[PDB]
């Protein structure tokens, strides 16, 4: 009936929909030519979000539901057999996204019990599930990891270590790590009025100054950005204020255009100009 | 404030790893209040023991047999991106 | 240092052609024990080792299973009740060869 | 028990000290056997780690570390193959167990990891009273 999240697979391959009839289906998109190819079905609650991993590691994609678990299944020989399987969480699953190409296979979850997932798979598919509890007031509801920040020798460069999280308290940005068992989150910024829907981080394509896009159900959409790197500065800036509430928010690769959807059931396309301030492009649908 | 703290103590900690103070480096770190990374910086040694090995006995025995496995975590954690 | 499901592979696409030019051969060539070694490594990170991976191991027990018919195959089993009983569908075979008595 | 080839030193009994308490580990692990050979299928549902906590019962080193290998883990199979029951790892595991009794909350270990780090100390039913298996 209605779809959820519906998100590409790679270089404009597949299509993963996820609707609320408990159905992951898996589309193929060749030429502009939409076909099914299976229907993954195994789920008590409706599918929510939708993130396909890397193609370094095979062909896996990973889908939320609301029956308080997470499927992973793999894509091989034509087999779309469920392979790792996460039920430590206490609510229903609200969005779940993956870590960078180069992190491996590391996948954030979050809940709606106030709490979160990381599973962090190993050298043969031991996924270390390292969760607690008390997160944001209400829980989470928004997934999404920042760009792939970089760091002499000859071997595995380094990167940023993982730490990234989100609620929906009127609480949505980046956090820290450190060098000891996991990582320590430091980064409190609070703008926001009520529930966070969807907050998704810019990729970075070189430049340091790395900005974040957030939307709540006040219908303002929030974009914080840094001034340099490794400093204490998290600004945000109002885009645009709507009456309704705004649903989901997707940022561009090239131009950085941020993908303003919710209001009226209509799509707006936000740029950057060279004042500073964000106009609208045009109009969806 | 704090994250620009611990950023800026990282840097400090692969600034002296890089000039070749080992020791300097754990005792900043430890004054500073980072004993879990002092620890698992100081986890590089592999395992002596003075009772087992004739040949360099000392007074206790120092070193961890987890070498591969706190190896595998640092390459792990350098192939995580995005924090820090 | 590392050279074992290729080797596996390359072994397997042989050892069946033997068996199919040569059905009264049925000794172990030297071969065969490195081959049946390396079919059991491939084989282990499906039967315990936390992996799953459904393609790789059908792949495996193909591998395996391609000289199950020539020399004398000691194992030749699939999964046993330990996963099949509470699961079943998948995961079922290489075991219907046992109507009589021995 | 009689003892085949002679040694040099007969005034110590040491061979057959040995074989005896051998032929009672074997004995006992084969009496228990029947009792854990049904609570190693339940014990698989609940916790892959006390796998090899309930395989180093029944006196068998390479059991145990196939299942501390088979879980994922790399530190574990390497401290169950020296259950050999000498020193120096003896004191390592009081040491280990001392420093994570404090910390934070005392760390935040396993019930099935705890039980097989104080079993290579030499007691489990005494010292020390933070994780004995009384």
């Amino acid at each position: 009936d209605m779809i959820h999240d519906a998100q590409m697979d790679y270089y404009g391959t597949r299509l993963a929909t996820c609707s609320s009839d408990r159905s992951v289906k898996i589309f193929d998109v060749r030429n502009g030519g939409q076909i099914l190819i299976a229907d993954l079905r195994g789920h008590e609650g409706p599918v929510w979000q939708v993130a396909w991993a890397h193609p370094m590691y095979g062909n896996i994609l990973a889908s939320c539901s609301y029956d308080r678990k997470v499927i992973i299944w793999r894509e091989e020989n034509g087999t779309w057999e469920k392979s790792h399987e996460h039920a430590g969480h206490d609510s229903s699953v609200n969005s779940v996204c993956w870590a960078p190409h180069d992190y491996g296979l590391i996948l954030a979850c979050g809940s709606s019990d106030g709490a979160i997932s990381l599973l962090t798979y190993t050298g043969e598919g031991q996924w270390e599930v390292k969760k607690i509890n008390n997160a944001h007031t209400i829980g989470c509801n928004a997934v999404s990891w920042a760009p792939a920040v970089v760091p002499p020798s000859g071997q595995k460069p380094n990167y940023i270590k993982r730490f990234a999280s989100g609620g929906c308290d009127n609480l949505i940005k980046l956090w820290k790590e450190e060098e000891d068992g996991q990582w320590k989150e430091e980064q409190k910024l609070e703008a926001h009025s009520d529930w966070v829907r969807d907050v998704a981080w810019a990729p970075s394509i070189g430049l340091p100054t790395s900005t974040i896009a957030s939307c709540s159900q006040d219908g303002r959409v929030f974009i914080w950005t840094c001034d340099d790197a490794s400093s204490n500065t998290w600004s945000p800036k109002l885009l645009h204020k709507f009456n309704d509430v705004v649903w989901h928010v997707s940022w561009s690769i090239t131009a950085n255009i941020l993908a303003v959807s919710g209001g009226d059931n209509k799509v707006t396309l936000w740029k950057e100009s060279v004042d500073g301030q964000w106009v609208c492009i045009s109009d969806v649908n | 404030l704090d994250r620009e703290d611990e950023v800026r103590l990282l840097k400090y900690l692969f600034t002296l790893i890089r000039a070749g103070m080992t020791e300097e480096a754990q005792r900043l770190c430890k004054r500073c209040g980072q004993a879990w990374r002092a620890a698992t910086l100081e986890g590089w040694k592999l395992y002596h023991d003075p009772n087992v090995n004739g040949g360099t006995e000392l007074e206790p025995v120092e070193g961890n047999p987890y070498r591969r496995i706190w190896k595998i975590s640092c390459w792990r954690m350098a192939e995580d991106e995005l924090f820090n | 240092d590392w050279e074992t499901s290729g080797l596996v592979y390359l072994d397997y696409i042989r050892v069946i052609e033997m068996l199919r030019h040569i059905q009264q051969v049925d000794c172990s060539g030297n071969d065969l024990e490195q081959l049946h070694i390396k079919v059991t490594s491939l084989c282990s990170r499906i039967e315990q080792i936390q992996c799953y991976s459904a393609k790789d191991r059908l792949a495996q027990s193909d591998m395996a299973k391609r000289v199950a018919n020539l020399s004398t195959p000691d194992p030749q089993r699939v999964p046993l009740r330990l996963l099949a009983p509470h699961i079943g569908r998948l995961p079922m075979p290489e075991d219907y060869a046992m109507d009589e008595l021995r | 028990l009689k003892e085949l080839d002679s040694q040099l030193n007969e005034p110590r009994e040491y061979i057959q000290i040995l074989e005896r308490r051998r032929a009672f580990s074997r004995w006992l692990s084969c009496t228990a056997t029947p009792q854990i050979e049904e609570e190693v299928s339940l014990t698989q549902k609940n916790s892959p780690v006390e796998a090899v906590f309930s395989y180093l019962t029944g006196k068998r080193i390479s059991e145990a570390c196939s299942l501390a290998q088979q879980s994922g883990d790399h530190r574990l199979a390497l401290l169950l193959s020296q259950f050999v029951g000498s020193q120096s790892v003896r004191e390592l595991l009081t040491m280990q167990l001392v420093d994570w009794h404090q910390l934070q909350a005392d760390s935040f270990i396993q019930d099935e990891r705890l039980r097989i780090f104080a079993l290579l100390a030499g007691k489990p039913v005494w010292q020390l009273s933070e994780k004995k298996q009384i």
